[PDB]
């Protein structure tokens, strides 16, 4: 049956292959053959968003 | 695709990172494998752009649903919809990375319309949501947007497109 | 002297005057007085956004 | 303000929360209480959209500047830009809330036109994303930009308003 705790697949797709590089483009998998390439996917939370939920309401009217 | 598998039963946050020869038997076992990736890209860069205008466009085609009584109605229920809109983004920018529906059906739609039947969540308004989304997805597959644009290689990625929109029409008819 | 740290103040306005709340709606403050409204100040980091940086590149010439 | 010094001295994520009959002091020692409250989160609440214009302003009107070794030439200088714009956006916010300039000042714009000078950061384009950030945050303060609106009750904020370009003005002439 579905799941009931407002959890889904974040992915993010990481290119770095330009050379910028942060404390999480290392050690976080093998880079042998893709280098600067990687997908994460992880399991999160999406929770409400009240500055969104208000813009919308405030704004939604306008394309 | 068993690493993904494992973080998406666990559900407890734990990432699963896909790079070098994981990445590369990734890209070849399912179809158009960077390609595929470019497109993933093109939602989840934009999810929050895709979530809030589809959102919008559902409320200013219908402006009941934030009356009082409407199904958005206060920030309350207009965040729980944003929400579901992102819940449903997301599961659809995973079918897109693995090539197959299976958790998309599984974990986010088996049993998603009588959910929103009880609750009286209304189908007309929920379609129309999916529908802006989905063809706000097309867009971006294609990099043809008005505004927000991508850089990729040069070609087309037309079937990755039609592969997305099935996913959209999975939602649609899962919600009726 | 400015600082190095790259670290600003985020001031973050609530009001929940309509009655939502979460987690952190209570125990923040006292509330005496001014039911549903906080303002919170922090130091934080602002780091490098790679997606917003890549979409300013490719989108710039689109108002 | 001694919560908020104390919090912005120390700089290690702690954070202070003004509720109740603190909140009521503080604003009760500015000018405009409440209305300087729906001010400052006409600035953060869009935060994101007020630097991507911005930067993005100043690119379109000098794409120079993103010619190659250009100032925002290559993500890495891209993305420090985008941070550089966010960083004095926020101070501009502090000081709004704050009511003074002081922490802007002190802590942000002291030696900022030494640094950038060394580091050949083009004055000129920072004076303007700097420019194109204090036309857009008057429309929001006033509620007045095209497409993103606040709800907050009618009247007049073009004093606070003011006192927001005031303290742009201070980044233009410590950006010269
Ligand atoms: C984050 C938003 C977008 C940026 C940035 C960008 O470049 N494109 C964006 C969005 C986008 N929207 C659509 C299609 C639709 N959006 C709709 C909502 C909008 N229309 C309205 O009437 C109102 C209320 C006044 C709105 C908020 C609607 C209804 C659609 C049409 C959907 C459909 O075809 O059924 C697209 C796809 C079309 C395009 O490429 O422009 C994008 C990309
Ligand atoms: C996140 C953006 C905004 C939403 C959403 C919204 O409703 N308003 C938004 C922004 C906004 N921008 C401005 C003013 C300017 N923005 C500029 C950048 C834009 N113009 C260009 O030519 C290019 C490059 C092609 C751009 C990316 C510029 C140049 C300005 C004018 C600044 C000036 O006066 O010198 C405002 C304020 C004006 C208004 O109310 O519309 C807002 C609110
Ligand atoms: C209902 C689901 C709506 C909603 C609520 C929501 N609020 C927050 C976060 C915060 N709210 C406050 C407000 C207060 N805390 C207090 O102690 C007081 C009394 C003095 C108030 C008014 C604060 C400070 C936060 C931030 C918490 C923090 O800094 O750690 C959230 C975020 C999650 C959370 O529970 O913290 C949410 C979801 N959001 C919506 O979209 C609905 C409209
Ligand atoms: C449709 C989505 C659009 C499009 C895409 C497109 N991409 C390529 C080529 C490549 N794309 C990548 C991207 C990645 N591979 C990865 O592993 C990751 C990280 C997870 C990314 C971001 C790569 C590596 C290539 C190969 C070339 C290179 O080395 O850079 C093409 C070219 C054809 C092909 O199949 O290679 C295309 C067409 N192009 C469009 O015009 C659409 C808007
Ligand atoms: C340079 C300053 C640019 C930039 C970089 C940047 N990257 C991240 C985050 C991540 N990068 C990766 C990429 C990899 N990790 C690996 O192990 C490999 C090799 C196989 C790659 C390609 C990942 C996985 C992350 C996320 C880390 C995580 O999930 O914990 C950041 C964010 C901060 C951080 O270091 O995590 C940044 C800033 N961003 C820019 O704007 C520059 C263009
Ligand atoms: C200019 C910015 C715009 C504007 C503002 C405006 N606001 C009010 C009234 C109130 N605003 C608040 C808001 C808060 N107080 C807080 O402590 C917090 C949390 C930190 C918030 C969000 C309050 C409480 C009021 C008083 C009225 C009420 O109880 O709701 C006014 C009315 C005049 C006044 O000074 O009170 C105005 C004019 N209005 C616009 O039209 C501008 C776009
Ligand atoms: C937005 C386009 C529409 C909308 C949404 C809306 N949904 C709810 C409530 C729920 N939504 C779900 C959905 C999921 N929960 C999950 O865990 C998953 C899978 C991971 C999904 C798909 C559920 C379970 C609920 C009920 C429980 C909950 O609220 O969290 C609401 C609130 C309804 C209410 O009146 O209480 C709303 C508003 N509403 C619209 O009008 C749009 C068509
Ligand atoms: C963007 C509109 C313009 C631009 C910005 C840009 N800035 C840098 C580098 C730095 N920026 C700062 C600024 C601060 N650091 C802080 O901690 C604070 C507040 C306390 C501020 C205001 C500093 C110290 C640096 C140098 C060290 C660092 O990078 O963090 C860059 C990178 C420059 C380079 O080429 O290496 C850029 C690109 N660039 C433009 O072209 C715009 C005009």
């Amino acid at each position: 049956a579905m799941a009931k705790d407002s959890k889904a697949p974040v992915v993010e797709i990481f290119d770095e292959r330009d050379g910028c590089t942060s404390a999480g483009s290392t050690g976080k998998a093998s880079d042998a053959g893709e280098k600067g390439l990687l997908v994460k996917v992880s399991m999160q939370k999406v929770g409400y968003n009240a500055i969104m939920a208000k813009s919308v309401a405030a704004s939604y009217m306008n394309a | 695709l068993d690493a993904f598998s494992k973080v998406i039963t666990s559900a407890d946050g734990k990432a699963a990172y896909v790079g070098g020869a994981d990445l590369q038997a990734l890209k070849k076992f399912v179809s158009d494998g960077n390609k595929r990736m470019d497109a993933v890209n093109a939602i989840v860069s934009n999810a929050s752009c895709i979530v809030s205008d589809a959102v919008s466009g559902m409320v200013c085609e219908n402006p009941s649903l934030i009356a009082p009584n409407g199904g958005v109605y206060s920030n309350r229920k207009m965040a729980a919809c944003l929400r579901d809109a992102e819940i449903i983004l997301r599961y659809v920018s995973y079918s897109l990375l693995s090539g197959d529906s299976s958790v998309l059906e599984d974990r986010c739609l088996n049993g998603l319309k009588e959910t929103y039947s009880s609750l009286g969540v209304p189908a007309a308004g929920n379609a129309r949501a999916v529908a802006i989304m989905k063809a706000t997805v097309n867009s971006f597959i294609n990099n043809t947007a008005q505004q927000k644009k991508l850089s990729v290689p040069s070609g087309d990625c037309s079937a990755l497109a039609s592969e997305a929109g099935g996913y959209f029409d999975k939602v649609t008819s899962a919600i009726a």
